[PDB]
């Protein structure tokens, strides 16, 4: 199938950026669906980050609106997870991510549903 | 709950509508276009 | 040009023979209505008239 | 940006209700999600109603206002798991989650 696996950094140091990129294994990122990231501190709940269509269309946490870039390599069928100067307040598990779309009518005045988000990453300890 | 550009186009209505007899009335739901109605300021 | 939606018309007597019609229900569900036209033929179509003014 | 209860114990044989509050739900869809321990948290409703296919009839949904409702019919023991809504902005620009739900059967 279509497989997320995730890559970036391992032990950070404090106030870094940090680009990460998930290697989307059956890679067909056409324009399908859209793609996105999400993380989770290691005792608490999930936190939406941001949202990728293939286009270059891109969705951010309002919250995390500053600090928060992201992009894709279509060519390579990777993703692109950037970061500003982010402190150790952030060690959280990284998910790469999928929100499979279902087409409802005409895609262009963007008639279609969002159908649940399909599948996910690996997990991405990542240590500040 | 819809995102497209038919997102608050319809509008799902009450009435009371008078019936053929002179002391009957009649709640009645219908549908309408944002071209139709206009708002006074369930408003 | 094209209205693409299931619809139900009802009816209701609202007075002695006046029983008029309105638009009670749709199915399946909500299409935006639109029109389309032959871009390439319209350009086409478009740089004769540029000509002419 | 959700309201989430965090933690629901049962009995078995019984019917959990687990509900998220917001005030784009009255103009936004919820999905729901199942975070099994160590494990890809799965879809579990979408469209505030609709389970996806190989999901078991258990799994109900409903709506009320700013409030929606996670329903689960005839609970049993290994159904304890996370549980997580997620809805968007009300401009419908970005997604937000819900805080989260903690099951415990028996
Ligand atoms: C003017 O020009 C424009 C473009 O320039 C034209 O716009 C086009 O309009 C088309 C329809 O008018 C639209 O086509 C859609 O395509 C979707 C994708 O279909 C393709 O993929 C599938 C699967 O790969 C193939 O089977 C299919 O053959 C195609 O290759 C379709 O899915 C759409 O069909 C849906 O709507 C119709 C009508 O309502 C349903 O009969 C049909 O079954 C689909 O409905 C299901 O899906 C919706 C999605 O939410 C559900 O709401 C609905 O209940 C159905 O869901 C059931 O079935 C699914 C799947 O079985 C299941 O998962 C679910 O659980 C339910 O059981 C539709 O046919 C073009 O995309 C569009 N073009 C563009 C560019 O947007 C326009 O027509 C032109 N106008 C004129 C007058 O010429
Ligand atoms: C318009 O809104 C009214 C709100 O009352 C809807 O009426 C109720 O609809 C539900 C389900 O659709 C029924 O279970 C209730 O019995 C209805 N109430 C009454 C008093 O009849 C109505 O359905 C909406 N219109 C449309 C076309 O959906
Ligand atoms: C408008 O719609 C009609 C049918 O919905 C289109 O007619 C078809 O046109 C194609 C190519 O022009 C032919 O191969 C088909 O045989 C036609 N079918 C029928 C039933 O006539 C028409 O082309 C459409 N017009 C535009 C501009 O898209
Ligand atoms: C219809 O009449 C009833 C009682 O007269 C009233 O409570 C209700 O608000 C009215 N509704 C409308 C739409 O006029
Ligand atoms: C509209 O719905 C009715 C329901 O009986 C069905 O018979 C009819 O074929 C439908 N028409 C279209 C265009 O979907
Ligand atoms: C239309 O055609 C003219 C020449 O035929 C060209 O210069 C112009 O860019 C075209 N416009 C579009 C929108 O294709």
């Amino acid at each position: 199938q279509v497989q997320l696996q995730e890559s970036g950094p391992g032990l950070v140091k404090p106030s870094g950026t940090l680009s990460l990129t998930c290697a989307v294994s059956g890679g067909s990122i056409s324009s399908s669906n859209w793609w996105s990231w999400v993380r989770q501190p290691p005792g608490k709940g999930l936190e939406w980050i941001g949202e990728i269509y293939h286009s270059g269309s891109t969705n951010y946490n309002p919250s995390l609106k500053s600090r928060v870039t992201i992009s894709v390599d279509k060519s390579k069928n990777q993703f692109s997870l950037k970061l500003s100067s982010v402190t150790a307040a952030d060690t959280a598990v990284y998910y790469c991510a999928r929100n499979a779309i279902t087409i409802f009518g005409v895609v262009i005045i963007g008639e279609y549903y969002y159908y649940g988000m399909d599948v996910w990453g690996q997990g991405t300890t990542v240590t500040v | 709950k819809l995102r497209s550009m038919m997102r608050g186009e319809i509008k799902n209505c009450s009435f009371n509508m008078t019936t053929e007899l002179r002391d009957k009335k009649q709640k009645v739901y219908s549908l309408f276009y944002r071209l139709d109605v206009v708002q006074i300021n369930n408003k | 040009c094209t209205r693409p939606n299931n619809n139900t018309v009802k009816s209701i007597r609202i007075g002695p023979g006046q029983a008029f019609y309105y638009f009670g229900d749709v199915l399946g569900d909500v299409r935006m209505a639109h029109c389309n036209i032959s871009k390439a033929t319209w350009n086409e179509t478009l740089g004769k008239v540029v000509k002419q003014l | 940006e959700l309201t989430q209860p965090p933690s629901v114990s049962v009995s078995p044989g019984q019917t959990a209700r687990i509900t998220c509050s917001g005030d784009a739900l009255p103009k936004q869809y919820a999905y729901w999600y199942q975070q099994k321990p160590g494990q890809a948290p799965v879809l579990v409703i979408y469209k505030d109603s609709e389970r996806p296919s190989g999901i078991p009839e258990r799994f109900s949904g409903s709506s009320s206002g700013t409030t929606v409702t996670l329903t689960i019919s005839g609970v049993q023991a290994e159904d304890e798991a996370d549980y997580y809504c997620q809805s968007a902005d009300s401009s419908g620009t970005y997604w937000v989650f819900g805080g989260g739900t903690k099951l415990t059967v028996l």
